[PDB]
């Protein structure tokens, strides 16, 4: 009842799971002692946290937080250091220990010592792309790479079958602009007209019978994320599926 | 295709196509080498049917 | 057998200057100093070959 301690954890699902702990200075507790600084003449509170540190709570274990801190001292403040997890696949909920020395002060002595440990469990918890018929799962070799620069480039569309009848399909982009409150109408039409213009994909209905190299040019510039337009089809009666994958920026 | 000294010039093999590339060899002199040596095998392990069913010219 | 025409917006950069294309656009553009782009729009030819070699095709 000093500093109050939460500790906030997001999912990066692309890499590591990151989790953010965060000191406050909890001002129902700072007006009791500001009552009594200011009835010995002090103005804000001088609490020194001198040993934070966060430990990987297990039989035994411990972790570093992933930058720097030094040994800090404020008044009326917060502060908020962050440490990598490990993203895991399914289901082991890990703990952390989270030990803290909150240093209190008075005139140049009378220094009440402090200190806290809050141990709990780190798990807050709230590129495939499937063919959705037969498994057909495609994957970029490269996805989310591409420093381009108006130039030439090559990908790798990774299709992964059933290994039964593997010669099928056939690739295209589709320059055209598609035909969808007015700006909403603008900006999906600023949308489409950069998708639909800005690549040109050199190998057009290219009719893949299990890699692809698939030369782009890019004519315009601007983050494409998702790089919609690139369809694939297939044998049945309409295949249309995306890739809604890979991204490049182009400058 | 590169022999111990001869190096072909640059085919072009399109995408199912024969393309006979013609190397240069000499012969091999008979006096000079000896051909008449048994083949070794990998192991020293097994005893591999030591009874070899073979004659000598066949060998 | 088929056809695609699309136009251009960007005026490009000196160290890809290299396909030909786009160095045709920028030395049709280094005189003639009104027109950037939107202009010089393209169209997007695609050859196949139903034969049995290679061909050259300027």
């Amino acid at each position: 009842l000093l500093n109050m301690r939460l500790r906030n954890i997001s999912l990066k699902s692309e890499h590591c799971i990151l989790s953010s702990l965060d000191f406050q200075t909890s001002k129902a507790s700072e007006q009791l002692t500001k009552k009594f600084i200011y009835p010995q003449e002090h103005n804000s509170f001088l609490k020194l946290n001198f040993q934070e540190i966060s430990y990987k709570l297990i039989d035994g274990t411990s972790q570093i937080e992933l930058d720097p801190i030094c040994p800090l001292k404020v008044p009326l403040t917060a502060f908020s250091y962050d440490s990598i997890s490990a993203t895991f696949k399914l289901v082991l909920l890990p703990k952390s220990t989270q030990p803290h020395r909150v240093k209190i002060t008075l005139a140049y002595e009378l220094e009440l010592h402090p200190n806290l440990k809050l141990p709990v469990r780190t798990s807050w918890e709230t590129s495939l792309v499937n063919s959705k018929l037969s498994n057909v799962k495609f994957k970029f070799i490269n996805s989310n790479i591409k420093v381009i620069k108006g130039e030439k480039f090559t990908m790798r569309l990774q299709i992964i079958n059933s290994s039964s009848s593997p010669l099928d399909l056939v690739v295209y982009y589709n320059n055209t602009i598609n035909p969808i409150t007015l700006e909403n109408q603008y900006q999906l039409h600023n949308k489409y007209r950069k998708i639909a213009e800005g690549i040109i994909l050199l190998s057009n209905d290219y009719k893949i019978p299990y890699f692809a190299d698939l030369r782009f040019i890019g004519i315009m510039s601007g983050y494409y994320g998702t790089l919609s337009g690139l369809k694939v089809l297939d044998l049945n009666t309409n295949e249309l599926i995306e890739v809604g994958n890979g991204a490049s920026v182009l400058i | 295709v590169q022999f111990e000294d001869f190096t072909s010039n640059e085919y072009h093999v399109e995408a199912s196509h024969t393309s006979r590339i013609i190397v240069p060899i000499k012969k091999i002199d008979y006096k000079k080498y000896n051909f008449e040596n048994t083949p070794i095998p990998r192991i020293f392990p097994g005893r591999q049917f030591i009874q070899s069913g073979l004659n000598e010219e066949q060998t | 057998p088929s056809m695609d025409i699309i136009p251009l917006n960007e005026l490009f950069s000196s160290q890809v200057e290299n396909v030909d294309w786009i160095e045709y656009v920028m030395s049709k553009i280094r005189a003639e100093s009104n027109l950037h782009s939107r202009d010089f729009i393209l169209l997007l030819l695609d050859f196949r070959n139903s034969w049995i070699d290679g061909i050259k095709l300027n």
